[PDB]
Order: structure tokens, then C-alpha cells, then sequence
């Protein structure tokens, strides 16, 4: 198989991609919740500051 | 005497009027002065808000 061995220098490329975003996407919604909990934070802080 | 006592029996009802108008003035002065308890209050209120 001539051009299989292109396709293992492909295919080499993608797998070692896909797997940085398989992390990347879980570090993304690692941050997502932290955001949330900190947005959380100032809507609470904002009934005080309406109260208040 | 005819207008001295004329004078005198004015300057009585101008004198007795005084006795309650300057208690009327007392007693508007201890309204002022529980209203400032009030203030004291509010602005202490006011105070742990703005902190």
C-alpha cells in the first residue's frame, strides 16, 4: 500500500489534534462553571446593593 | 392714677399673653428636639447601609 503511508502521517495528525481538544473542551467547561458561580456572586451582590 | 391704671391693666394683658405664647414657643421647641432622635436614627441606619 503506496499512499498508506501518507495516510499513517495523516491520520498521526488528526489523532494527536483531536486529543489536545478532548482536553481543551473539558478545560473550556472547567472555566464555564467557574464563571457561572462568580456571575452567581454578583447577581447576589446586586439584591444586597437593591436592598440596601 | 386714671391712666396710669388705664396703661397698668394693658400692659397686664400684654404681659399675661406672654406667659402662654412663649410657652407655645417651648412647646414646638420640645417637637424640634424629638425629631432630632429621629435623625440620629435614620442616619445611623443610613450609615451601616452606605458602608
Amino acid at each position: 500500500g503506496s499512499h498508506m503511508k501518507d495516510v499513517q502521517t495523516e491520520t498521526f495528525s488528526v489523532a494527536e489534534s483531536i486529543e489536545e481538544i478532548s482536553k481543551a473542551n473539558e478545560e473550556i467547561t472547567n472555566q464555564l462553571l467557574g464563571i457561572s458561580k462568580e456571575m452567581d456572586n454578583i447577581s447576589t451582590r446586586i439584591e444586597s446593593i437593591s436592598a440596601s | 392714677v386714671e391712666e396710669g391704671t388705664k396703661l397698668a391693666d394693658e400692659a397686664d394683658e400684654k404681659l399675661n399673653s406672654i406667659v402662654g405664647a412663649v410657652e407655645r414657643i417651648n412647646e414646638m421647641l420640645q417637637n424640634i428636639a424629638a425629631a432630632i432622635e429621629e435623625q440620629n436614627a435614620a442616619v445611623d441606619e443610613i450609615t451601616t447601609a452606605m458602608t
